[PDB]
């Protein structure tokens, strides 16, 4: 029941011609509701969800003038990056960062995350007290005591308990009918006999919202961990998610086997075989 | 650090011959994020691909969904194919309605 | 939308 405002924040230094400097994408919880860039130094942005069609206009300039400073503040860190690393000056790396904040029913707090990575690898956490930082390594370290010896953590948590609260509530309230909602899994097996003689049993679900999803098949008395072929869940393209798995069976066993599938939408696991 | 991409090509809805519907392709786990994706139907390229924003996860790999109208039939053959620089050459994956 | 310079 509870609900987060993330942000997933990549910048890239030399990308390639066309390709953003710095892009960043906002979520509430499994639904976009904006992109922002920066290409050869131009600041766009685009709405992703309707409610934005809400925001006023001072929203998406006090914007623009965050995405031209984030980007100026990201391409220097890269460089400091570079440096601090003795890497070679004419490849491109990569710091990416995660802004979050969760609330609950009540709209309480709950929580709220600030992460961040060199080319692909963690590189310094806020931990969950909100107030000191995890490094990875001596140079992330000199990042830590950098922070923490000028009490960075505050500022973080007045945007947390500031813009990223406001935000929350408002596209919570503004986004409603898309936002607080669980939509379950419609459900089904399908089967597919093989030239060796055995059979596919694919069990399918599609049309859930949000996408956390469980899909596992079992055996009258066996244990089926190894057997089966999941798929990594995947969108739909239209607000909802599907995914299936599939196990291979002996023709003429197939009601030996059945699929639970287990979703915040349903009360208690969906139990199906085929046919 | 390096990493290769993993695909996915499958309808919004489930498939019947004749029916409008969506064909996605799903690129996701790779690393760094430049990525190049097209879509073919009986081996032309398809002209209008739509392409989502990159995001990524919590492992730091991106992800990204192309996405065309299509109707599917008994005779029409669906291609994604993908290049990263973490492959020596494109991939393709083929549309199969039964997955 | 917020930044921390790392170093
Ligand atoms: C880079 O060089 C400095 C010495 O100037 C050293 O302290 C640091 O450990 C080096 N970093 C790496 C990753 O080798
Ligand atoms: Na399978
Ligand atoms: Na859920
Ligand atoms: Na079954």
């Amino acid at each position: 029941g509870s609900h987060s405002l993330r942000y997933f924040h990549t910048a890239v230094s030399r990308p390639g011609r066309g390709e953003p400097q710095y892009i960043s994408v906002g979520y509430v919880d499994d639904v976009q509701f904006q992109r922002c860039d920066s290409i050869e130094e131009i600041p766009r942005m685009e709405p992703r969800a309707p409610w934005m069609e809400k925001e006023r206009p001072e929203y998406w300039k006090e914007l623009k003038l965050k995405v031209k400073n984030i980007a100026q503040s990201a391409r220097a860190n890269l460089r400091t990056l570079l440096r601090y690393y003795n890497q070679s000056e004419g490849g491109s790396h990569i710091l990416q960062w995660m802004v979050s904040c969760e609330v609950g029913p009540d709209m309480r707090l709950l929580g709220a995350h600030y992460q961040a990575a060199y080319d692909g690898s963690d590189y310094i956490t806020l931990n969950e007290d909100l107030s000191s930082w995890t490094a990875v390594d001596m140079v992330s370290q000199i990042t830590k005591s950098r922070l923490e010896s000028a009490g960075t953590a505050e500022y973080f948590r007045a945007y947390v308990e500031g813009e990223c609260l406001e935000l929350l509530h408002r596209f919570l309230r503004n986004g409603k009918e898309i936002l607080q909602r669980a939509d379950p899994p419609k459900a089904h097996v399908a089967h597919h006999p093989r030239p060796k003689g055995d059979v596919t049993l694919r069990c399918w679900a599609l049309g859930f919202y949000p996408a956390d999803i469980t899909l596992t098949w079992q055996k009258d008395e066996e244990d089926l961990t190894q057997d089966m072929e999941l798929v990594e869940t995947r969108p739909s393209g239209d607000g909802t998610f599907q995914k299936w798995a599939a196990v291979v069976v002996p023709s003429g066993e197939e009601q030996r086997y059945t699929c639970y599938v287990h979703h915040e939408g349903l009360t208690e696991p969906l139990a199906l075989k085929w046919r | 650090i390096q990493k290769t991409p993993q695909i996915q090509v499958y309808s919004r809805h489930p498939p019947e011959n004749g029916k409008p519907n969506i064909l996605n392709c799903y690129v996701t786990q790779f690393h760094p994020p430049h990525i190049e994706i097209q879509m073919l139907k009986n081996g032309k390229k398809i002209p209008k691909v739509e392409m989502s924003d990159m995001s990524f996860s919590k492992d730091w790999s991106f992800y990204i969904l192309a996405h065309t109208e299509f109707t599917p039939t008994e005779t029409d053959t669906y291609a994604c194919r993908v290049k990263h620089d973490s492959m020596a050459e494109p991939k393709t994956v083929y549309w199969d309605r039964d997955m | 939308m917020f930044f921390i310079n790392t170093l």
